[PDB]
RNA sequence: UAGGGACGGUCGGGGGCAUCAGUAUUCAAUUGUCAGAGGUGAAAUUCUUGGAUUUAUUGAAGACUAACUACUGCGAAAGCAUUUGCCAAGGACGUUUUCAUUAAUCAAGAACGAAAGUUAGGGGAUCGAAGAUGAUCAGAUACCGUCGUAGUCUUAA
C-alpha cells in the first residue's frame, strides 16, 4: 500500500489571486450538475478549467451540500453508485465468459465491498432500509 | 397467454426472468408476424432474467438461435452463439450452434461445426468426439465416424478412449453395423482385459440389438471366466434373463451351471 | 570450374551418416552411411567408420564428376543430443583429404524451436 | 573460406582480455585467426588461406562461445583436441514451478558440490550447472552420461543412484 | 504520511474468448539411392529390397512457445512467457477532485487447483457411471423409477 493523495494547503483563505465571484461558482457547479454530472467531476473541472482550489473553501460549504441545497441530490452517494456499476460491469462479463474464475474471485472482492460502506450508509441512514443490493 | 407486444410486457410483471414463456411470446410474435418484437423479447428475456441464473440467459439464446434458425439468419445464429458465448461456455456455445445447424438441416454447417469442435475440444475432451460420431452417423457413414472418433480420441487422452470406444460400439448396435459392434466390443474388452466393464456393455448392447446368442453366450463366457462368485452370478443371471427373453430354458439353466462351476474354487 | 554437389553429413550418436546429393537435394549420390564399412556394432560412429564412408563417398563423387562439395554438417537434432558425435569432423576430414574440395561450413541440426516434453 | 562468431556478456572482457594472446598462440598451431571486438563486445574467428584442416573452424566456434559462456581458458582449450566435445543439456522445460525446479536443480549441483565434482570423475567432463541449462565438455560417452543423468535428474530420480550405478559400471568394465 | 471512491497518463509473461505465427516431433503422399538402421557399456524386442535409415518437396495431427529469460515482472495463492483484437479487472504514481470514520485481526462456509491414480493379485456387502426399460415436450439415453459391469474396498509398483 502506497502514500498517493492529495495535500490540501494551511491556507482556509480566498488564493488571492482569484478574482472569480463568490456565487457565479455556484452557479458553475450547478450548470454542470444539471447536465448530468458526478459531484467528483464536478469538483475537478472547477479546479481545472474555472480554476478553483476547491469550493469548500472559496464558496461557504462542500458541494454535495451545495447540490443538496439546490435539489439536485444524488438517489445513491457516489463511491456505492461506483462500486454498484463495477459489480454489475463484472457480473455481465461473468454472465458472458463462464471461466474467469479471477473474475469470480474479484466480484466476491467487490461485492464485500459494497456490504462495508452499504450497512455504514445505513446506520448513518442516508439511503433508507429496505435497501438490500437488487 | 402472453403472445404479443404489448399484452406479454403487462402480463410479466409476476415472473420477469420466465425463459419458456418469454421463448413461447417470441415465436408467438414470429409466427405473428413481428419478427422485429419477436427478437427484442429474445433478447431482453436473457435481461429480465436475473445475472448469476446462466442457464436462463442460455436458454434465451437457445431460443433466438432456433428462431434465427426458422426464420431469421445465420448472422443472428452466430450473434446468438457469440450471445450464448455472452451467456456461458465458448464450447456449449458452438455446440448450440451445430444443433441449430442440424436443426436448420444444414449438412456442410454441421461437418464444419464438428470439424470446429473436433479442433478445440476435440483436443480437449471427448465431447467434440461423440458430436463428430453423431454427425457422421447421422450421414450414415460408420467408418468415417469411426475415423474421426480415434482422430478425436488421438488428440484428446486415452484413458476415457475405452468409454468411448464402448460409446462408439453401443452406437453402431444401436444404429450401425452389428459385426462393426461386436468388433469394437473386443477391442474394448481387450483394452480393458481386467476389467468387465467392456464386456458387460457389450453383452447389453448385444441384448438391446437383440443379439441374444452373442450376448448369452459372451456374458456366459464371462461368469464362467476368471471372475469372484458376485461377478459371475451377475453376469450369469443377466446372461439367463437374455436367454429367457429369447426363450431358452436349458441356457438359462446351464448359465447358473456355469456360475455355480465358477463360484467354487 | 568446379562443381558441386553438397555432403550433407549427419553425426549422430550412434552413427554417422555421408550423403552426397546434387546441389538443389533432389538427387541423390554416393550414401555409404557408417555402419557398413566396417561393424562391430559399436565402431559404427567411430572416426575411423566416417574416414572410411567419406573415403569410398569421395571415390564416387570423382567418378560421377563432382569436385567440390558444399558441406552441410548435421547432428541428431530435436529434443535431444544437438551436438554431433565422433564422425562429422572426420568425415570432413577425409573429404578434404582425398582429393575433393570443400566449402560453406553450415550446422542444419533441428533446434527443436519450443519442443514437445511435456 | 569460413567465419563464425559469438558476442559475449559485458562482464568477461576484462578476463578476455588476459587470455586473448594465448587464444591467438591456441588458434594460430591450427593456423587460423579470430579477432574479439571491445565495442560491440563479440568474438569472431576465421578460417584464412593457410587452413588445411577444415574441421577445425568448428572447434574454434565451440572454444569462443565457450569463452562466450564462462569456462576457464586451460579448461576451454581441450576441444582443439579430436576426443573432446561440447553438450548444452536444456533443464528449464521439465517441471513447472520454481521451488522444486531450483531444488531439483540444486539437487544436480550436491550439497558442497560432491554430487557435481563426483559427477565430473567419473563422467571424465567438465560440468558447469548454470542458469536454466547445464554445459559441459567431454568425451562422447561423458557426454551420453552427463545427459542422461541431467535429464533424469529433473525427474524425480535422485542423481546419486546414477553416481552409484556409474561407479557399478566402471568396476564392472574393469573384467 | 487512517479508509473508500472518481479522474489522468499508464504498467504487467494477471485472467477469459477469438485470431495469428513458429520450428520440432509423429504419420501419410511423391521422388532420388541402396542394405542395412534403431538402441546399448555391450546386446536384444522392433524397422527393413510393396525400399527401411538419409535427402528433397509437400500435407495432416496433437502439443508447445527454443534462445532473448534475469536472485527481473505480474497474480490472493496454486501459478502465468508467440502476434493481434475484444471483454472486463488490478496495482503503483500524479491530484489545491469527492465521502467523512465509513476502520484492523482472525472460530463455520467456498471458488481454486501444484494437488493425484503408473501395473498386478484379491473380497464385492452397499452404491454404481457404461447399457437397457414407461409418460413430459416439433425434439428429452438427463428429470421421475429400477435391473445392472468396472469402480467404490484392500495390497506392492
Amino acid at each position: 500500500k502506497g502514500i498517493s493523495s492529495s495535500a490540501i494547503p494551511y491556507s482556509r483563505n480566498a488564493p488571492a489571486w482569484f478574482k472569480l465571484s463568490s456565487e457565479s461558482v455556484i452557479e458553475q457547479i450547478v450548470k454542470y450538475a444539471r447536465k448530468g454530472l458526478t459531484p467528483s467531476q464536478i469538483g475537478v473541472l472547477l479546479r481545472d478549467a474555472h480554476g478553483v482550489t476547491q469550493a469548500r473553501v472559496i464558496t461557504g460549504n462542500k458541494i454535495m451540500r451545495i447540490l443538496k441545497s439546490n435539489g439536485l441530490a444524488p438517489e445513491i452517494p457516489e463511491d456505492l453508485y461506483y462500486l454498484i456499476k463495477k459489480a454489475v460491469s463484472v457480473r455481465k462479463h461473468l454472465e458472458r465468459n463462464r471461466k474467469d474464475k479471477d473474475a469470480k474471485f474479484r466480484l466476491i472482492l467487490i461485492e464485500s465491498r459494497i456490504h462495508r460502506l452499504a450497512r455504514y450508509y445505513r446506520t448513518v441512514a442516508v439511503l433508507p432500509p429496505n435497501w438490500k443490493y437488487e | 397467454a402472453p403472445e404479443s407486444v404489448a399484452d406479454f410486457e403487462r402480463l410479466l410483471i409476476g415472473n420477469p426472468n420466465s425463459s419458456v414463456v418469454w421463448m413461447n411470446y417470441m415465436a408467438f410474435q414470429l409466427q405473428l408476424s413481428e419478427i422485429e418484437k419477436a427478437r427484442e423479447l429474445a433478447e431482453r428475456a436473457l435481461k429480465t432474467i436475473n445475472f448469476r441464473e446462466e442457464a436462463e440467459k442460455l436458454n434465451i439464446w437457445i431460443a433466438m438461435l432456433n428462431l434465427e434458425n426458422t426464420f431469421g439468419t445465420e448472422e443472428t445464429l452466430e450473434e446468438v452463439f457469440s450471445r450464448a458465448c455472452q451467456y456461458m461456455d465458448s464450447y456449449t456455445i458452438h455446440t448450440k450452434l451445430l444443433g441449430i445447424y442440424e436443426i436448420s438441416e444444414k449438412f456442410d454447417k454441421a461437418a464444419e461445426l464438428f470439424k470446429a469442435t473436433a479442433k478445440k475440444f476435440g483436443g480437449e475432451k471427448v465431447s467434440i468426439w461423440v458430436s463428430w460420431g453423431d454427425f457422421l452417423i447421422s450421414h450414415n457413414e460408420e467408418q468415417e465416424a469411426r475415423t474421426i472418433l480415434g482422430n478425436a480420441l488421438k488428440a484428446l487422452p486415452k484413458r476415457n478412449h475405452i468409454e468411448v470406444v464402448r460409446k462408439f460400439a453401443q452406437l453402431e448396435f444401436a444404429k450401425g453395423d452389428p459385426e462393426r459392434g461386436r468388433s469394437l466390443f473386443e477391442g474394448l474388452v481387450a483394452d480393458a482385459p481386467k476389467r468387465i466393464d467392456l464386456w458387460n456393455v457389450y453383452v447389453d448392447q448385444e441384448v438391446k440389438a437383440k443379439d441374444k446368442k452373442k450376448v448369452e453366450d459372451l456374458f456366459e463366457r464371462i461368469i464362467t471366466k476368471k471372475i469372484t462368485r458376485k461377478q459371475a452370478k451377475f453376469f450369469f443371471n443377466k446372461w439367463l434373463q437374455f436367454e429367457e427373453s429369447e426363450g431358452d430354458e436349458k441356457t438359462i439353466e446351464y448359465v447358473k451351471a456355469k456360475a455355480t462351476e465358477y463360484v467354487a474354487s | 570450374s568446379q562443381v558441386f554437389g553438397v555432403a550433407r553429413i549427419y553425426a549422430s550418436f550412434n552413427d554417422t551418416f555421408v550423403h552426397v546429393t546434387d546441389l538443389s537435394g533432389k538427387e541423390t549420390i554416393a550414401r555409404v552411411t557408417g555402419g557398413m564399412k566396417v561393424k562391430a556394432d559399436r565402431d559404427e560412429s567411430s572416426p575411423y567408420a566416417a574416414m572410411l564412408a567419406a573415403q569410398d563417398v569421395a571415390a564416387k563423387c570423382k567418378e560421377v564428376g563432382i569436385t567440390a562439395v558444399h558441406v552441410k554438417i548435421r547432428a541428431t537434432g530435436g529434443t535431444r543430443t544437438k551436438t554431433p558425435g565422433p564422425g562429422g569432423q572426420a568425415a570432413l576430414r577425409a573429404l578434404a583429404r582425398s582429393g575433393l574440395r570443400i566449402g560453406r561450413i553450415e550446422d542444419v541440426t533441428p533446434v527443436p524451436s519450443d519442443s514437445t516434453r511435456k | 573460406e569460413s567465419s563464425f562468431m559469438t558476442l559475449f556478456p559485458k562482464y568477461r572482457e576484462s578476463y578476455l582480455k588476459t587470455i586473448w594472446n594465448d587464444v591467438t598462440r591456441a588458434l594460430d598451431k591450427h593456423n587460423i585467426a579470430c579477432v574479439l571486438d571491445l565495442v560491440e563486445g563479440s568474438m569472431t574467428v576465421k578460417t584464412t588461406r593457410k587452413t588445411y584442416d577444415p574441421a577445425i573452424i568448428l572447434k574454434a566456434r565451440d572454444l569462443i562461445k565457450l569463452l562466450a559462456r564462462s569456462v576457464p581458458f586451460p579448461q576451454a582449450v581441450k576441444i582443439l583436441q579430436d576426443d573432446m566435445a561440447c553438450d548444452v543439456i536444456k533443464i528449464g522445460n521439465f517441471v513447472t514451478n520454481k521451488e522444486r525446479f531450483v531444488k531439483r536443480r540444486q539437487r544436480l549441483v550436491g550439497p558442497n558440490g560432491n554430487t557435481l565434482k563426483a559427477l565430473e570423475l567419473l563422467t571424465k567432463c567438465y560440468i558447469l550447472v548454470q542458469g536454466n541449462t547445464v554445459s559441459a565438455m567431454g568425451p562422447f560417452k561423458g557426454l551420453k552420461e552427463v545427459r542422461r543423468v541431467v535429464e533424469d535428474c529433473m525427474k524425480n530420480i535422485h542423481p546419486i543412484y546414477h553416481i552409484k550405478e556409474l561407479m557399478i559400471k566402471r568396476e564392472l568394465a574393469k573384467r
